[PDB]
């Protein structure tokens, strides 16, 4: 058997940014999906690809596992076929896209009281990246009529920290996302 | 539009939990953007934050009342109930439940109330008053009514010839007071008709006093 | 730990302003949202503005809030006070750690009579009391207009808190208002002590009546 760490996603306690997204890739283990039951009240828990009932019957040759943590608003640009400031310059999935999006309320454990800015995500960009691509560049993003290779006149840097505190409105809570994509 | 009702035993005893619950008509425990809590208030004080608790499980409770309050929902009702355990006398209070709004980028307003409960806590069965009367010190006749429980003791004069009374004080003890003064014009009008007689209404057991 | 501390008392005639304050004595008020309850005598609480500025629907236009940043504290300000406007202010805002905090509460009263000054009463324990090894040393306030007063106790030397009841300001027939404060005493502290007092602090003035054994 030897069911597969989904207690170190679900559970690591120190989850990575939109930005910086803990691609796990899950293979040589059974996909034993109990403890996803157990670790989330299952908010947003809705798949795409395949059922929920089902899914610990059938058999797949590679499985990834990223998690990382945005806004409430944000969640439905999760699914498959969206367009925003985290389905373009942050995470994207493709349409033909098999899998499931497990989101959950954490604003008891990602919402420090004097502000969790830990969490930040890349606003603005020139272009926008491709299914399971990774965008780190610390580079500040133009935005001016000249090149100003300082964060002078219209040039500022493409991150962003999350406004997450316990006072904040669901909307703008933190809300820990996974995705577990599938491929045959 | 929503409205609250709060509903329980209007009387609880010491080591004993307090159970409430708040029926939701007219909203849903399943819109979130809202916090759904529990709001108390002593007679004749300030209100008092129990706590409040979102759908998904998010839980906020007082940071006095934390380890004795519990608050939970039931989507299958629309009802969420408080279960305030260890309770002792000083809990006596009308309880309220209230919503909050948390859709505005923030914690809001508590846009909807109910209507207030009132318990009281008490470890005292169905005794009587332990009347004592007052000295004069314009002087003051007053006829001091303690020890008793039930709330409905009055204090007639001259079975008909009434002066002023004073509401019931709940104390320590888990008994009532009260109190009931009148003014006499002179200093040697203590031994007239000044009669104070008070009753235990559940037994009948009316008591006379002069104050000679 | 965040606190809102409000004025135990604010009165003014017909026609005139009221400005019901609010200090935070820790952490910030421009950090979080400020809202005001009205709650009258035997019923519910009610929003009379919240996001610090707006008034809910059906709120008249006598209301309105603001808040000081450099003073860490809220304020409700309502001119055109009627005599459907008199009741208990509350001041409500919120902790950093998702804490709901209430203000301790302000009773508005509108006037309609003059001020009165509290008339006191002491009474003795009555020794036919003390036989019975109680006490019960009773302050009866009467004859003062604004229903909220503050009663202060003094032992021999100390001031009594402890161990005390008051009740809540009521209404005689001369409509003015009348309280009570009942200090559980027995014959033991009766006899222990030489003196007490009951002084009924009250709008700018303090009425004092002793009693000995």
């Amino acid at each position: 058997t030897n069911l597969c760490p989904f207690h170190e996603v679900f559970n690591a306690t120190t989850f990575a940014s939109v930005y910086a997204w803990n691609r796990k890739r899950i293979s040589n283990c059974v996909a034993d999906y109990s403890v996803i039951y157990n670790f989330a009240p299952f908010f947003a828990f809705k798949c795409y690809g395949v059922s929920p009932t089902k899914l610990n019957d059938l058999c797949f040759t590679n499985v990834y596992a990223d998690s990382f943590v945005i806004r409430g608003n944000e969640v439905s640009q999760i699914a498959p076929g969206q367009t925003g400031n985290i389905a373009d310059y942050n995470y994207k999935l493709p349409d033909d896209f098999t899998g499931c999006v497990i989101a959950w309320n954490s604003n008891k454990l990602d919402s420090k009281p004097s502000g969790n800015y830990n969490y930040l995500y890349r606003l603005l960009r020139k272009s926008k990246l491709k299914p399971f691509e990774r965008d780190i560049s610390t580079e500040i993003y133009q935005a001016g009529n000249k090149p100003c290779n300082v964060a002078g006149p219209n040039c500022y840097s493409p991150l962003q920290s999350y406004g997450f505190r316990p006072t904040y409105g669901v909307g703008h809570q933190p809300y820990r996302v996974v995705v577990l994509s599938f491929e045959l | 539009q929503v409205q609250l009702q709060e509903s329980g035993p209007g009387l609880v005893r010491p080591s004993q939990t307090l159970s409430l619950t708040c029926t939701v008509s007219g909203g849903s425990v399943r819109n979130e953007y809202y916090y759904w809590s529990w709001i108390r208030q002593p007679p004749g004080q300030g209100l008092e934050w129990i706590g409040y608790m979102h759908n998904s499980g998010n839980t906020y409770y007082n940071p006095s009342l934390k380890s004795r309050v519990a608050i939970s929902v039931d989507m299958s009702k629309n009802q969420f109930s408080l279960k305030l355990s260890s309770v002792t006398v000083a809990d006596t209070a009308v309880y309220y439940c209230a919503r909050v709004d948390v859709g505005g980028t923030l914690v809001s307003t508590f846009d909807h109330w109910g209507q207030g409960i009132l318990v009281t806590v008490s470890s005292a069965s169905t005794k009587g008053p332990s009347v004592f009367p007052l000295a004069p010190s314009t002087a003051a006749l007053g006829c001091l009514v303690k020890d008793y429980f039930p709330e409905p003791v009055t204090v007639s004069w001259n079975s008909g010839a009434l002066v002023h009374t004073f509401p019931a004080v709940l104390q320590s003890s888990g008994l009532y007071s009260l109190s009931s003064v009148v003014t006499v014009p002179s200093s040697s009008l203590g031994t007239q008709t000044y009669i104070c007689n008070v009753n235990h209404k559940p037994s009948n057991t009316k008591v006379d006093k002069r104050v000679e | 730990e965040f606190m809102l501390t409000q004025p135990h008392s604010v009165s003014e005639s017909p026609e005139m302003t009221v400005t019901i304050s609010c200090t935070g004595s820790s952490g910030s008020i421009a950090d979080n949202y400020v809202q005001w309850y009205q709650q009258r005598p035997g019923s519910a609480p009610t929003t009379v503005i919240y996001e610090n500025y707006q008034r809910p629907s059906g709120v008249p236009n006598r209301f309105s809030g603001s808040i000081d940043s450099s003073s860490n504290s809220a304020s409700l300000t309502i001119s055109g006070l009627k005599t459907e406007d008199e009741a208990d202010y509350y001041c409500q805002s919120y902790d950093n750690s998702n804490v709901a905090v209430f203000g301790g509460g302000t009773q508005l009263t509108v006037l309609g009579q003059p001020k009165a000054a509290p008339s006191v009463t002491l009474f003795p324990p009555s020794s036919e009391e003390l036989q019975a090894n109680k006490a019960t040393l009773v302050c009866l306030i009467s004859d003062f207009y604004p229903g909220a007063v503050t009663v202060a106790w003094k032992a021999d030397s100390s001031p009594v808190k402890a161990g005390v009841e008051t009740t809540t300001p009521s209404k005689q027939s001369n409509n003015k208002y009348a309280a009570s404060s009942y200090l559980s005493l027995t014959p033991e502290q009766w006899k222990s002590h030489r003196s007490y007092s009951c002084q009924v602090t009250h709008e700018g003035s303090t009425v004092e009546k002793t009693v000995a054994p």
